[PDB]
């Protein structure tokens, strides 16, 4: 034993226990999800209201990269911010050289290679976040999810955090009941519901819903936050479904 | 991070000794014995090879006696690879000094330089010290014939006769018993071989288990000549002195 | 200097004169200007002779290491790239003007490399102070897919044009014939000028020079 | 990423042992048998091509490597470590020698340069020693034919004949009986094939044996190194 | 027992971190196979999409390194992608410096020499992957070269990698023992792919649909992976005889 | 040098003379100034041959590596990589490059990069020493959505005049046609174009 | 201003039958001002001789540098360097200062100890090798030496015939150069004896 | 140190009661050659700022990208990117001014003269100049290069001092700018007939007008 005391050490299994311990920090975090729709993607996150003193709508968790990519994460919030800062540098250097905005698969590997690099040495700690991200590029919509190991795949729906099993079950129903696809406005409503259903795992404290979306028709392929009436319409839809 | 795996090669023990230097000296104590004896008209270097098979090509072999310049030679005891690193550094210092002053480097200055390099590995850098002890045999026009030794600590001292490597305790007693200040090279040759013959862990001392050298001013027109003895010559001097 | 190369049916014929000059003076009347890169690739050299020599040797050395690691013969394009990218880096200060010729797995190739790092891929090229004299011979008489002994004559004729008409060029004619089946390094191919015969013997007799002192040391 | 291993991973133990060098030598012991024999008019080096699978093309895996036109090397121990030493040995023979002096290094000096690289892995920060012992055979104009062994420590010794790896103790005894100072190159090859047969379990032929020589020039010179073909070995196995 | 945590020798002369990186190799539970035709080299690999939420088009362990070179990986995807990106970079730099396309074996040796460095230098861990490179080389013809965490590499007539590699290896060994040739004596790559799939079915004892396989094909001057429908056509032809 | 790229209905055609001069000496009379940076992205080169060759090789590398990771690059992306090199190294370069390429989405596209390192997207572009003489002609005779045969004649006539008046230009007129159909190389000899 | 002709002086080397000769003048000046008439320009490293003309600080520096290098060569190789090998060493050493060169005109001379072949060579200041059998010339009166050597020289001269040829080539060339002369030295080198002679010449 | 290659001529501008007007022709000269006839030299930043740029066009294109990138970067972690924390003309200017002076101080200038025209949060007119030396100044009328000599005299007859700005309507100001553009077309040898004009008003917002032309041209006196 001692194989779990240092990052980048293979146990006799072939495992990197420090990465698996980073996953425990992710599992400890709040629920975040991603839904791929017809011409775009929708991101939503559970924000636990620790106290009445938290200012509503101010502590924003979802982050934009470039103008077309949304990122959301569960786990150690600063580690997620660090990864997005890097993503912004990658997206900037790509556009500087190649003119076009960074494609989502291209961008996904940029984060992937960077997170993987933090599992190669004992002088660094792995990332304590699973990151759900995506957007619209020239080849259409893309949703990704990126784990502490550097593993990432494309998704129809994605979910991470404490309510991930609850969320995943709900996402699987949508995939089965809509093979022709889900619309952007539908996906916003469904995202709200799924965060509300996944809140049963964090039921002690009440929460605040935050949704964002990129859609080729609804936002011109740009990342925007769901605000005001459209947010309230999604909250009402979610509140109706739990009751 | 990496700190977990660090041996910390450059620390004091509670007693005030440098662990790695002490352990490197222990390493050197197992190496083949090397002897230096300084006479009034020259210096002798003798050294015992180790392990040896009948198949080892002896005439093209050099594990003990090396040449630093035309005036200075060294006998080695310890890791031969470690010695060759230091030897090439010394060979350069001698040529840097020659280039700068247009005079051959004095023996002590070269010795100090090497010894200062060895010292550095004991005080900084976090690397293991060189597992090598040198006997330096040399001549310059200030002090004439000089013998020195250095060890992994970087400490060096001057000698009339000295041993390094294996059985130094026994070797140094036998030298201290039979050495005299008026002694000559031919006598020192005989003393060196007799000392090895008694302190050797082998059954008998033979030509194929020895390297041998002399630094004589004994040349025409008072100039210093280094003689690294060939296998056949070591065999002759063993018969002459009556060991075989 | 007059160096030239042609692509013929089976491969490459390289050519060079043998005069090395300092200013207006001839230091060597029979110097080698055809350099070895690899067993299948050679390089004629013009411009600054030190640059020409050391550049060919460095790329030859690096190609040898490349060829040991890959286990297959090097290509002319890789010789060309390595010369080119180095010469370009040094912005013309390495005054190497090369005719690079060789035979690959992909067939025969001929290049001209300039000091600034431009290269042309051509069926015939000439370089050095005698390039115009040599090029006149190629424009007069070159045709594609020549036989070996014909191409040899054309290159030899082109080097000769340089030798006689250009003052910078002179001495003998060296050729190098490269094909898939052989490498022929012909030095000298031709001796177009006989060495001038001297009518008198001007060598002094022993004891003519006035000596002050003498010393003898054996080795 | 900070390469924080700026300290030696090879250190003296209380007994005076350098653990990692000894352990590297244990790795060499487990490796397949290779040997070298020096004749009057040449040197021979030989080893078994221990094929990891019958689907693998063992011709692509060269255990015997050309370092210079007149110098060859073979090993026992960890193949990947050997490969990177061969790369560096080839390179150092150009940079520190051929580009300076316009000729290839003599055997002893190239050996010394390889030894130096191996010594540095024994003392530098954040590296283990090389897990190989090399047998370098070569020729040069002023020293003639020579054969050297190079150990993980960086120590090197010249040999008339020797063997390293698996069955080296038994093989060295076999060579001690057969070797003399009047062997011709063909006699040495014959002895090499005999000695190598003892340590080989399975198939013993030109496809499972790698064998090279430093001999006469093969047509500025021709190269003295020559790797024997699968056919050339089999011919000598009929006269065995 | 820190000789098991970093890449230094154990008393037995062993590097336990290298050995444990070899065990990480099978963590995906995927078997790959590679064979050579006359004009081509075919690589097939199991495709497992366990989650219904995954976009199955993005689940791949085959990589297009250059136009001529393909690379299949046995091991976890982050290390696979680490290796892929580097191999691509190395192949591009090669073409720039030396003016011709990087040969399959030269890349394999290059990646192997990098893998060796992680086994000697302590701060770098080995990658937990086996890299099988395939091409139709312009000098050597159809080529299969494999690299592992030890830094070992070698050329193959055919190969197999994964948990059930021994079964596939012996199946292939037995076929080449019959035919007495180093390749699949077949003109079209389509039939070499059919062979590869058929001999994996026999060796593993499992039937495949179009979504259970992933196929790569190297021809002269291009390497390409087959779509689900291209594989389906391949599976139809197998079933019909 | 006289070079041009012209968009038309089916895609784009690049055109160039073949003369390279060292002062008044024609060093190479059969130069290939149309160089390939990707399957269907080519460039016309003018200025320092050493500089434009060095740039074109670097671009080819960048687009090869782009393709390995992100699939086929757009013509705009290629022009951006050319620009980046030319602009950032403007003090040490003398390169006037026309970039031309065929996507299926965008069809034919022509980008010109003059000495400054600026980028200009145009329906057609002319460049090199011989271009000065054909600004009048090309402006009067160019139409959009020409047929392949019309565009080949437009380029052939234009470069014919550029060659006639410019001593730095001459030799053969090479062309490279970029369409969905593929890549076609055309050549036109003096005896053909001089009598136009 | 021109570094190669501040201090002045010349070196010439020739081959003969089983022998080589190398010779130099003794002048060192600051342009017009004569300073030293004991500035020898020929040095030796074992049995290989090296004449160096040009800027005197570089002559001295390079001598000290080649002594350094050949000394280490001998310690490592366990034998003296040969002329062919040394020539390559000189070329390498000069070219590594390609863009800040030593302002010198070196001349190698010696007999290969193994083959017995007489060898000479010359270099430009950046190490391009003039590899001529007949003769090598260097210095401020190089043109003069070229003319003298071309008319006086012939192949396969005996040591004392060759002495008269090289000496008259040096002396008569030096007397047509303002910056050369003030004495001269001639080495006659054979496989195992070297004869060094100082010449009597006009001291203006 | 460089030299400008492809160049843009005069950018002219003025304040009026509610906002600012800026204009610049669509030409990219290549010395005396009138090379590029479709170059836009007014580059809007958000809905409250227009940056007009003269001088080297490659350096303009670089600055264009820096501003595009500045908008992207301001949006990051900024829920008020389209409201209270949107980019202001004064922020955009100060950035450019910092860049211009930093570049001149490294002896590697962006070879331009820039006028940043816009309207601030509180309705204030912003109009300020910066050039390759980092020299900055503001005035009721601003013009670069040639326009400084010919446009300013005409535009200053409308707004001669600060107290004239509230008296000047958008129609009067726009007429003055278009008139000035005509005068420049007659007399500037490196100008063109086609231009772009941009009005940034505190009430009606950003109005960007493309493909304008100089008209009402007096040539008839030439025939005599
Ligand atoms: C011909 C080249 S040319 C005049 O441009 O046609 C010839 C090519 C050549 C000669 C010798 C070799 C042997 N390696 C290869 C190629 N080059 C010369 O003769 C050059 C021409 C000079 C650079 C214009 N001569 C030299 O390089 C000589 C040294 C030679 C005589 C050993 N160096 C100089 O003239 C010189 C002068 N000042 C400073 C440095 N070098
Ligand atoms: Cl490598
Ligand atoms: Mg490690
Ligand atoms: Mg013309
Ligand atoms: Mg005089
Ligand atoms: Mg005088």
């Amino acid at each position: 034993t001692g194989y779990d005391l240092s990052n980048s050490v293979f146990s006799p299994d072939g495992r990197n226990f420090q990465v698996e311990y980073a996953v425990k920090a992710v599992e400890n975090g709040t629920t975040s999800i991603g839904i791929k729709c017809n011409d775009g993607v929708v991101f939503a996150v559970e924000k636990l209201i620790t106290s009445k003193l938290l200012v509503p709508q101010k502590n924003v968790k979802i982050q934009v990269v470039d103008r077309h990519i949304g990122c959301v994460y569960s786990g150690l919030i600063p580690d997620g911010r660090h990864l997005v800062n890097r993503g912004r540098e990658e997206a900037a250097s790509f556009k500087k050289l190649y003119k076009t905005p960074i494609p989502i698969p291209a961008f996904a590997d940029r984060l992937g290679q960077y997170v993987q690099a933090h599992t190669l040495y004992n002088s660094v700690r792995p990332f304590g976040v699973s990151t759900i991200f995506g957007g619209v590029d020239k080849n259409g919509a893309h949703l990704y999810m990126l784990e502490p190991s550097g593993s990432y795949w494309g998704y129809k729906g994605a979910a991470t955090g404490k309510g991930r099993q609850s969320a995943k079950a709900e996402l699987e129903k949508l995939v089965d009941h809509h093979p022709e696809g889900l619309s952007a406005r539908e996906a916003v409503k469904q995202a709200a519901k799924i965060i509300y259903l996944a809140h049963e795992d964090n039921k002690e404290k009440d929460f605040e819903l935050e949704i964002s979306w990129c859609s080729l028709s609804e936002t011109n392929g740009l990342h925007k936050f769901v605000k005001g009436d459209l947010l309230q319409e999604a909250i009402d839809f979610a509140q109706k479904e739990i009751n | 991070g990496s700190r977990r795996y660090d041996s910390r090669t450059t620390i004091f023990s509670p007693e005030g000794r440098l662990y790695q230097v002490e352990y490197a000296l222990e390493s050197i104590s197992h190496a083949g014995t090397a002897i230096g004896i300084m006479a009034s008209d020259g210096i002798v270097l003798a050294a015992e090879r180790k392990v040896t098979s009948t198949l080892l090509e002896q005439d093209t072999s050099t594990e003990k006696l090396y040449k630093l310049n035309d005036k200075i030679a060294v006998a080695v005891a310890g890791l031969t690879a470690d010695a060759e690193i230091l030897i090439n550094t010394a060979r350069i210092h001698a040529q840097n000094y020659l280039k700068t002053y247009n005079e051959d480097i004095p023996v002590e200055i070269l010795v100090r330089r090497l010894s200062d390099i060895k010292q550095g590995y004991t005080q900084h850098g976090g690397l293991r010290p060189f597992g090598v002890s040198f006997i330096y045999a040399g001549y310059d026009d200030r002090y004439g014939y000089q013998l020195y030794t250095s060890n992994p600590s970087g400490n060096y001292t001057g000698w009339k006769a000295i041993s390094v490597g294996a059985n130094t305790s026994a070797a140094q007693t036998l030298l201290q018993m039979d050495y005299k200040d008026d002694m000559k090279v031919d006598d020192a040759i005989e003393l060196a071989l007799k000392t090895l013959s008694k302190t050797t862990d082998s059954s008998a001392l033979t030509y194929d288990r020895l390297e041998f050298a002399t630094i004589r001013k004994g040349a025409n027109d008072g100039e210093v000549y280094q003689k690294i003895f060939k296998p056949q010559e070591i065999k002759d001097i063993l018969v002459k002195t009556g060991i075989t | 200097t007059t160096i030239a190369g042609v692509v013929y049916k089976d491969g490459i014929v390289l050519g060079a004169d043998t005069r090395a000059t300092e200013g207006m003076v001839v230091a060597d009347k029979n110097c080698s200007k055809i350099h070895f890169i690899s067993p299948n690739i050679y390089c004629c050299g013009a411009g600054t002779a030190a640059d020409t020599d050391m550049t060919t040797q460095l790329i030859s050395s690096n190609l040898e290491l490349h060829s040991l690691s890959t286990g297959r013969l090097p290509r002319v394009v890789t010789a060309n790239r390595m010369l080119k990218q180095m010469l370009f880096r040094y912005q013309g200060y390495i005054g190497a003007a090369l005719v690079l010729g060789g035979v690959d797995v992909t067939g025969p190739h001929l290049y001209s490399i300039y000091p600034h790092g431009s290269t042309d891929k051509l069926p015939y090229v000439t370089m050095g102070s005698g390039s115009l004299a040599a090029m006149a011979v190629f424009e007069d008489k070159f045709r594609p897919d020549m036989e070996e002994e014909e191409a040899k004559n054309l290159v030899s004729e082109a080097i000769a044009a340089g030798i006689f008409n250009d003052l910078g060029s002179g001495g003998n004619i060296d050729l190098c014939v490269i094909s898939k089946n052989k490498l022929d390094f012909l030095r000298p191919y031709t001796v177009p000028n006989k060495k001038g015969t001297r009518l008198g013997r001007y060598r002094c007799e022993k004891g003519t020079t006035a000596v002050l002192t003498e010393k003898i040391t054996p080795l | 990423m900070t390469d924080r291993y700026s300290f030696s991973l090879t250190t003296f133990s209380p007994s005076g042992k350098l653990g990692q060098i000894d352990y590297a030598l244990t790795a060499v012991k487990q490796g397949v048998t290779s040997l070298g024999i020096k004749a009057t008019n040449g040197v021979v080096i030989a080893t078994e091509k221990k094929s990891s699978s019958p689907l693998a093309m063992s011709e692509t895996l060269s255990k015997v490597s050309l370092l210079t036109p007149d110098i060859g090397a073979v090993y026992s121990g960890m193949g990947p470590d050997y490969r990177v030493l061969v790369d560096k040995s080839r390179k150092v023979a150009h940079t520190s020698y051929k580009r300076i002096y316009g000729e290839y290094p003599p055997t002893k000096l190239l050996v010394s340069e390889v030894a130096k690289i191996m010594q540095e892995a024994t003392q530098s920060g954040g590296v283990r020693p090389f897990g190989v012992s090399l047998l370098i055979a070569g020729h040069d104009e002023f020293n003639g034919f020579s054969l050297y062994q190079v150990d993980p420590s960086g120590s090197y010794f010249p040999w008339k004949a020797t063997a390293i790896g698996k069955g080296s103790v038994a093989a060295k005894t076999f060579l001690e009986k057969r070797w003399n100072d009047e062997l011709e190159l063909e006699d040495a090859i014959h002895i090499a094939l005999l000695t190598l047969k003892e340590s080989v379990e399975g198939e013993f032929n030109g496809d499972t044996i790698e064998l090279a020589i430093i001999g006469d020039e093969n047509p500025d010179k021709g190269p003295r190194f020559r790797k024997l073909t699968s056919q050339e070995i089999n011919d000598r196995l009929e006269a065995l | 027992g820190y000789d098991r945590h970093i890449t230094i020798f154990s008393p037995e002369g062993r590097l336990y971190q290298v050995e444990y990186a070899f065990k990480a190799t099978n963590q995906t539970n995927i078997n790959s196979l590679a064979v050579r035709g006359k004009d081509c080299t075919v690589v097939i690999s199991q495709k497992k999409v366990p989650d219904k939420l995954l976009d199955p088009t993005t689940v791949s362990y085959i990589f297009c390194i250059s136009r001529t070179i393909g690379m299949v990986v046995n091991g976890p995807i982050p290390d696979a992608r680490n290796a892929a990106l580097r191999a691509k970079a190395e192949a591009a730099e090669f073409r720039y410096k030396y003016g011709y396309d990087m040969p399959c074996d030269v890349l394999a040796k290059r990646m192997a020499n990098l893998s060796q460095i992680y086994t000697q230098r302590a701060y770098m861990r080995p990658l937990g992957v086996i890299l099988t490179f395939v091409s139709v080389d312009e000098e050597l013809g159809p080529s299969i070269y494999k690299t592992d965490p030890a830094g070992y590499y070698v050329g193959y007539k055919a190969t197999a990698t994964g948990p059930k590699q021994q079964e596939i290896t012996t199946n292939l060994e037995n076929h080449f023992k019959k035919s007495k040739i180093d390749h699949i004596n077949e003109e079209s790559w389509e039939k070499v792919v059919e062979f590869a799939i058929t001999h994996m079915i026999d060796a593993l004892g499992t039937e495949f649909s179009k979504n259970d396989l992933e196929v790569g094909v190297a021809t002269k001057d291009k390497f390409f992976t087959l779509s689900a429908e291209n594989i389906e056509e391949r599976l139809v032809a197998i079933a019909e005889q | 040098t006289s070079i041009m790229a012209v968009t038309f209905k089916d895609g784009v055609i690049l055109g160039a003379d073949s003369r390279t001069t060292t002062g008044a000496y024609i060093a190479n009379r059969v130069t290939d100034k149309l160089t390939r940076v990707h399957d269907k992205i080519w460039c016309c080169r003018s200025g320092s041959a050493a500089d434009t060759q060095a740039i074109a090789d670097i671009v080819q590398y960048h687009l090869e590596l782009y393709t390995s990771q992100y699939g086929t690059p757009s013509t705009e992306t290629a022009a951006s990589v050319f620009k980046e090199l030319c602009y950032e190294n403007k003090d040490n370069l003398t390169a006037g490059i026309i970039v031309a390429g065929y996507d299926d989405k965008n069809k034919g596209e022509v980008y010109t990069i003059p000495l400054g390192g600026s980028v200009h997207k145009l329906p057609y572009a002319i460049a090199g020493s011989g271009s000065t003489f054909i600004y009048g002609y090309c402006d009067k005779n160019f139409r959009e959505n020409m047929s392949k045969e019309e565009t080949v004649d437009f380029i052939k006539h234009s470069l014919s005049q550029a060659i006639k008046w410019d001593g730095s230009s001459g030799g053969v007129i090479r062309m490279v046609v970029l369409t969905a159909a593929g890549v076609e190389r055309l050549i036109f000899y003096p005896d053909e174009y001089e009598q136009l | 201003s021109d570094p190669s002709s501040i201090n002045g002086g010349i070196v010439v080397a020739m081959t003969g039958k089983d022998c080589v000769a190398i010779a130099c003048d003794l002048r060192l000046g600051s342009q017009s001002l004569g300073v030293s008439n004991k500035f020898e320009k020929i040095f030796h490293y074992g049995h290989v001789f090296l004449g160096i003309t040009g800027l005197a600080t570089d002559v001295t520096t390079l001598n000290e540098m080649f002594r350094y290098k050949t000394n280490l060569y001998k310690l490592k190789e366990e034998r003296a360097i040969e002329p062919e090998t040394f020539t390559q060493l000189v070329s390498s050493s000069l070219y590594e200062r390609r863009f800040g060169p030593y302002f010198v005109g070196p001349v190698v001379a010696g007999i290969n100890s193994k083959s017995g072949k007489p060898f000479i060579a010359g270099f430009d200041l950046i190490g391009c090798i003039d590899e001529a059998k007949d003769f090598i010339v260097s210095g401020t009166a190089s043109d003069q030496l070229f003319g003298m050597c071309e008319s006086l020289y012939e192949p396969n001269l005996e040591p004392e015939d060759l002495f008269e040829t090289i000496s008259q080539a040096l002396l008569n060339a030096a007397d047509r150069d303002a910056l050369s002369g003030w004495g001269a030295v001639v080495y006659i080198i054979k496989k195992d004896e070297v004869v060094k002679r100082y010449l009597k010449m006009r001291q203006d | 140190t460089q030299q400008p290659i492809v160049t843009g001529t005069s950018v002219i501008s003025m304040k009026y009661d509610n906002g600012v007007i800026i204009a610049a022709d669509n030409l990219g000269s290549y010395g005396s050659l009138l090379r590029f006839n479709g170059v836009e030299r007014l580059i809007p930043v958000g809905d409250n700022t227009v940056v007009g740029i003269s001088g080297d066009i490659s350096d303009m294109q670089h600055i264009e990208r820096l501003l595009k990138d500045l908008v992207t970067e301001n949006a990051y972690d900024n829920p008020l990117a389209d409201a209270e924390e949107a980019l202001e003309p004064s922020y955009i200017f100060e950035y450019l001014a910092t860049v211009m002076y930093q570049r001149r101080s490294k002896m590697n200038p962006l070879w331009n003269a820039i006028i940043v025209a816009g309207v601030q949060s509180n309705g204030d007119q912003f109009l300020r100049y910066v050039n390759l030396l980092g020299v900055t100044y503001s005035s009721p009328t601003l013009a670069t290069g040639f326009g400084a000599h010919m446009a300013n005299p005409l535009l200053r007859k409308v707004v001669d001092r600060e107290s004239d700005i509230p008296k000047t309507t958008v129609q009067v100001a726009e007429e003055a700018i278009v008139n000035a553009m005509r005068v420049l077309y007659y007399r500037d040898a490196r100008s063109s007939r086609n231009f772009s004009l941009a009005i940034i008003d505190k009430n009606t917002g950003l109005t960007f007008k493309k493909n304008l032309q100089v008209e009402n041209m007096k040539w008839d006196f030439a025939k005599d």
